[PDB]
């Protein structure tokens, strides 16, 4: 049946320079990982040892790079367009492998202050607004996300490649 | 021109508009007028 890895990240920004993160991931309905801490010291844990020490440390390294880049982008939208703080952002993302064997379905949705904001469309690796309220913030955030390899193709690859291999290896 | 997270670097006429092509908003972020 539908094998899947889901990841959840909630980021509470007191101001542009300080964030508290809280997240987790699950394989099907089983909780597998938790993430929590200030930007300066975010703890990332696999609740069971699904990955051996070296391979886990490589995952942890990529996640910590991601968190600094995510914080960077939020700081950049503030510096360029002004955001109102405090604000909370929720990213919910994952990969889902159909039993029939068609291509994995992936997603990466961002909400701000509990409302839909933008989400990723993996067919052409582009982000779109989920809200119909137009604003300089949404326009600029989409311009940035759709401008770079990192936030388009590397992001797609994490979902369709890294996430899918992890599902195939660790459930089975 | 912009590359991923380059815009957190201070603006630079040389880096941005002479070594690369800059758009009007990148130029204005240098002029600070
Ligand atoms: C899949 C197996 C992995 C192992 C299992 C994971 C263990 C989970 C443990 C923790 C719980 C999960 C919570 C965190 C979610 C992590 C998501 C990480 C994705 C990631 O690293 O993306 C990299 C791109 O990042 C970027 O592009 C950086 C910025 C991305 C922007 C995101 C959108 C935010 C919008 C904010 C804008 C401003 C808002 C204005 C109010 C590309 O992945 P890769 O580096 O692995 O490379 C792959 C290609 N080779
Ligand atoms: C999973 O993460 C989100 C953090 O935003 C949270 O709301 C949900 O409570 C978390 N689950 C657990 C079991 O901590
Ligand atoms: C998010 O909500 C907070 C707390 O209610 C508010 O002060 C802030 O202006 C909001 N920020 C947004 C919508 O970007
Ligand atoms: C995307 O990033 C830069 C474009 O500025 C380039 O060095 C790189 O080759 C591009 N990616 C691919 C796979 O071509
Ligand atoms: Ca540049
Ligand atoms: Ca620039
Ligand atoms: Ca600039
Ligand atoms: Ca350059
Ligand atoms: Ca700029
Ligand atoms: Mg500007
Ligand atoms: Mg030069």
């Amino acid at each position: 049946g539908l094998q899947r890895l889901h990841m959840l990240q909630i980021s509470y920004f007191r101001d542009p320079y300080h964030v508290w993160y809280q997240g987790n991931a699950s394989l099907g309905g089983h909780l597998t990982h938790v993430l929590e801490g200030p930007d300066t010291n975010t703890t990332i844990i696999q609740l069971q040892p699904l990955q051996e020490p070296e391979s886990w440390a490589r995952t942890q390294s990529g996640l910590q790079s991601y968190l600094l880049q995510f914080h960077g982008l939020v700081r950049l939208v503030h510096q360029e367009r002004t955001l109102a703080f405090p604000l909370t952002i929720r990213c919910f993302l994952g990969c889902e492998l159909p039993p029939e064997g068609s291509r994995a379905h992936v997603f990466f949705e961002v909400a701000v202050n509990g409302s839909s904001f933008v989400s990723f469309r993996p067919e052409r690796a582009l982000w779109q607004a989920d809200t119909q309220v137009t604003s300089g913030v949404v326009t600029f955030t989409l311009q940035q996300l759709n401008a770079y390899n990192r936030t388009r193709y590397e992001l797609r690859e994490f979902l369709e490649d890294t996430c899918v291999q992890y599902v195939q290896k660790h459930i089975s | 021109a912009n590359s991923f997270l380059e815009e957190l670097r201070h603006s630079s006429l040389e880096r941005e508009c002479i070594e690369e092509i800059c758009d009007f908003e990148e130029a204005k972020e240098i002029f600070q007028n």
